[PDB]
């Protein structure tokens, strides 16, 4: 069909432009801090080993 | 004399047998003398077990 009103092909390019964005932003965090764990999102185990390692 | 520095001696050889660890976890006092598995592949059964006794 040729249809003006919904255009799905520029849907799914926004999200794969939105999922690029973010790992880039991510990475640049990582380069300009010098940590792999910056959250615990990142690793939640590691942070305790780590905290304790730490201590 | 010479008795009394064997004993500090012996006293720092059992203070480092009872101190080692990593983070919590004691190393040199028996809790790896049975060894201890760490996966070291993709598949269960590809491991290396790592023994110290006390």
């Amino acid at each position: 069909a040729i249809t003006v009103n919904t255009n799905v092909t520029s849907l799914k390019a926004q999200k794969n432009l939105n999922t690029s964005a973010s790992d880039l932003a991510t990475s640049m965090e990582r380069l300009s801090s010098g940590l792999r764990i910056n959250s615990a999102k990142d690793d939640a185990a590691g942070l305790a080993i780590s905290n304790r390692l730490n201590s | 004399a010479l008795k009394a520095e064997m004993d500090q001696l012996a006293n720092e050889i059992d203070e480092i047998g009872k101190t080692t660890a990593f983070g919590t976890t004691k190393l040199l006092a028996g809790g790896f003398s049975a060894g201890k598995n760490f996966q070291v592949g993709a598949q269960d059964g590809e491991d290396i077990k790592v023994t110290v006794k006390a």
